[PDB]
RNA sequence: AGGAGUGGAGCCUGCGGCUUAAUUUGACCAACACGGGAAACCUCACCCGGCCCGGACACGGACAGGAUUGACAGAUUGAUAGCUCUUUCUCGAUUCUGUGGGUGGUGGUGCAUGGCCGUUCUUAGUUGGUGGAGCGAUUUGUCUGGUUAAUUCCGAUAACGAACGAGACUCUGGCAUGCUAACUAGUUACGCGACCCCCGAGCGGUCGGCGUCCCCCAACUUCUUAGAGGGACAAGUGGCGUUCAGCCACCCGAGAUUGAGCAAUAACAGGUCUGUGAUGCCCUUAGAUGUCGGGGCUGCACGCGCGCUACACUGACUGGCUCAGCGUGUGCCUACCCUACGCCGGCAGGCGCGGGUAACCCGUUGAACCCCAUUCGUGAUGGGGAUCGGGGAUUGCAAUUAUUCCCCAUGAACGAGGAAUUCCCAGUAAGUGCGGGUCAUAAGCUUGCGUUGAUUAAGUCCCUGCCCUUUGUACACACCGCCCG
């Protein structure tokens, strides 16, 4: 616990406020590690990534991970149609 | 490396508001002086300063990380 | 008061004792007519012997 | 003011510095340097060296 | 080029990218019709008048106008026929600018 | 603030002594070990040396990491006044040099 | 003439292109495993959030019922940043506020510069004085010839006498039973006593053999170590040359070349403002280009470069035998070294003790290829180990886009490689391991070192390129030139 304190207090929290058969609205973080635990499941977690939270509900399937793997922090890639240079035939203009 | 673009907030330094000083200590008739709170114990505190009457939350300001009794 | 140093060690550190030194004083002595410097340790005792062409400034 | 201005610098890169100005970049530490290679050439004449081979 | 040589003594270079004026008042975007020689060039407007565009200092042999695209051309204070070209942009500058519903949405690249 | 009045002293004092100050360029110091002894937990030295300096009374020489502050005629006459010392009295040295 | 490869295949890494919120950036023979650049954080210049001032000094303003400082809790917040707000104590002339003025910047400009480095250029080139020759730009000296690795010498001579580079020099290798001297280096000799086997003559003792302890007030310095010296000079002989300068063969023997360091004139719009508290100018400077948290430099339908591992029988696999060298190591930077020995575990590893400032301890460095004996059998095979699942350890504040290491399982391309192309002449190429560098954890990289050790040449200007002379030129931004319809 090197204030973790922060995060799992607030789970908790917001878990026990929130009414019966709905879930709680979110706890944010910067943290994107931690191991996913029994206690933590049913909350709702938002991963900063480089800008954005990723919102993720909390399986009791996904105790053991990390948060950080379920959300991602890159477009998966899409292209391209290659540039000019792109190889050894790309030159003159004049 | 460029130029700061505009934000829609910032604000720095709160201004640590311009209170009326010294009525702590009540006068109603001499040479008795009608002390309010209790001033505060600590060793390490002079015990000439006031403590704060900020009920349901009782602290001294000279302490910064310690004694706060709230009741 | 103790122990000493690699006998490699020591070797390095009293080159970096000489250089440092011959930059401090090229820095300040510059109008003095600065030449160099010559140390010397001797019994319990340091000797910078600071060579400048005009003792006077 | 504030509660915190630093974080653990232990190891690696960062908590060692080199004496150009606290230059970094240039990852030096042998037989005792600390000591800048940029400088260390400047330093052949300078004492420490004589190049002979 | 191909490599070669001789194109080092200046200053290279390049477009660090960058960044964007218009129109102004008598300096708008034309397109390229044709390709003279000598020098001079043939550029329409984008409004529906013609003209014929001119070379401009430094863009002389530092910027390779090909055929077909946009451009930006200061008119002459006074004269119609003849216009005066300062600017060009990237071909991906102009589509964006077309995105931005800024010029005209008549002419393909 | 910018630094307590007790820590002022504590260096002007010890300048007065040895006269002359010596200190390393850092921001990460804990407490100014090498004199002035564990009072000083940041800059202090350099950012009041600087001051002093802007209005003359010493000389700066700075090689290799490390600042050299000279105490000069000027300044020994201030901080005579501003300590309320004897209007005679040179600690950092006074002999001929043989 | 040949040797081994690259280009082909899988993998590592750098570069381009593409993508992206950011995928930071320099560099295009003389860039591209290069910027010590093997980036978890730091680094960090990039992107997104939050905080701080470390805005000197001057002048004016504020101002001792006072300029000002900090903070619990609650709310807010990634946050336990009094950052903000609620709440109300605390600090006391250090300040705050306005103007003037500074300061910081991995901000820009290497086409403003210093310094350094690379390259032209590893070739033999380069210059002034006085005199001579020309109206002058210039030229002679600096050469027809012989000779050398070399503007190296001989010789010629309107030039004469000189300087820089070449050489000389420094380091390293190769030759010492000569010299100098050694328990932080050895050898020999016994004194030995102890262990061991008769193993050989003899009996087991002794004599001889095997190492270790014992070794000294023993003897010595061959081996090891490092100092002073000597030795190689074309010296001698035979050919050849003007018989000059030199060249070839041979004796002695270490043959006149073992390998490196240092290196001229003049130049380049070569690289570096991201080594520099080197530096001009410009920019920015509180809503900061100066600090904490998170992400990225690793993102892929593609193109190229440097390398690593392979395609088996001259092999793989499992046992057995037996040899080395250059170094390095805690007491350092801020928290950290190299390891013997004992114990526990299949292994990674854990744990208990001890030594080492180092010819003293690790380490008589008990390394690999190689060597000796089993097993496999021409089969994409047990060759190859890519891809991939599960589990165990170590480093750290943190290991996810798997830091590294280990165990079991999975078992791909690849069966000798097009057009092209690189590098190399003797302990050299090639095979093979090790130390140092970066390093909290980690080399397929680079820099050095040992070990095993060939084939082919003793040449030439064909290609590519360089030096000197002569010649031609519409060229001098110098043929990557100029110029015509």
């Amino acid at each position: 616990r090197r204030k973790q304190h922060s995060l799992l207090k607030r789970l908790r929290k917001a878990k026990k406020e929130a009414p019966p058969m709905e879930k709680p609205e979110v706890v944010k973080t910067h943290l994107r590690d931690m191991i996913i635990l029994p206690e933590m499941v049913g909350s709702m977690v938002g991963v900063y990534n480089g800008k954005t939270f990723n919102q993720v509900e909390i399986k009791p399937e996904m105790i053991g991970h990390y948060l950080g793997e379920f959300s991602i922090t890159y477009k998966p890639v899409k292209h391209g149609r290659p540039g000019i240079g792109a190889t050894h035939s790309s030159r003159f203009i004049p | 490396k460029k130029s700061y673009t505009t934000p829609k907030k910032n604000k720095h330094k709160r201004k640590k508001v311009k209170l009326a000083v010294l009525k702590y200590y009540k006068v109603d008739e001499n040479g008795k002086i009608s002390r309010l709170r209790r001033e505060c114990p600590s060793d390490e505190c002079g015990a000439g300063v006031f403590m704060a009457s900020h009920f349901d939350r009782h602290y001294c300001g000279k302490c910064c990380l310690t004694y706060c009794f709230n009741k | 008061m103790a122990v000493q140093i690699s006998k490699k060690r020591k070797f390095v550190a009293d080159g970096i004792f000489k250089a440092e030194l011959n930059e401090f004083l090229t820095r300040e002595l510059a109008e003095d007519g600065y030449s160099g410097v010559e140390v010397r340790v001797t019994p319990t005792r340091t000797e910078i012997i600071i060579l400048a062409t005009r003792t006077q400034n | 003011q504030q509660l915190y201005w630093s974080h653990p610098r232990k190891f690696g890169q960062g908590s060692r510095s080199c004496r150009v100005c606290s230059n970094r970049h240039g990852l030096i530490r042998k037989y005792g340097l600390n000591m800048c290679r940029q400088c260390f050439r400047q330093y052949a004449k300078d004492i420490g060296f004589i190049k002979l081979d | 080029k191909g490599g070669k040589n001789r194109r080092r003594g200046k200053n290279e270079n390049e477009s660090e990218k960058r960044e964007l004026v218009f129109k102004e008042d008598g300096q708008e975007y034309a397109q390229v019709i044709k390709m003279l020689g000598n020098g001079r060039l043939e550029a329409m407007c984008f409004d529906g008048v013609k003209r014929l565009c001119h070379i401009r200092g430094k863009l002389r042999k530092k910027v390779w106008i090909n055929t077909s695209d946009i451009i930006l051309v200061g008119l002459r204070d006074y004269q119609d026929n003849k216009a005066d070209v300062i600017l060009k942009y990237n071909a991906d500058e102009a589509r964006s600018l077309k995105a931005y519903g800024e010029l005209p949405e008549h002419a393909k690249i | 603030m910018l630094m307590p009045k007790k820590n002022r002293i504590a260096i002007y004092e010890l300048l007065f002594k040895e006269g002359v100050m010596v200190a390393k360029k850092d921001v990460h110091m804990p407490k100014h070990p090498e004199l002035a002894d564990k009072n000083v937990p940041n800059l202090h030295v350099m950012k009041a040396m600087q001051s002093l300096k802007s209005r003359g009374y010493v000389k700066e020489q700075f090689a290799w990491r490390h600042f050299y502050w000279y105490l000069t005629n000027e300044g020994i006459q201030y901080l005579r006044d501003y300590l309320h010392l004897p209007p005679e009295i040179v600690p950092a040295t006074l002999r001929r040099s043989r």
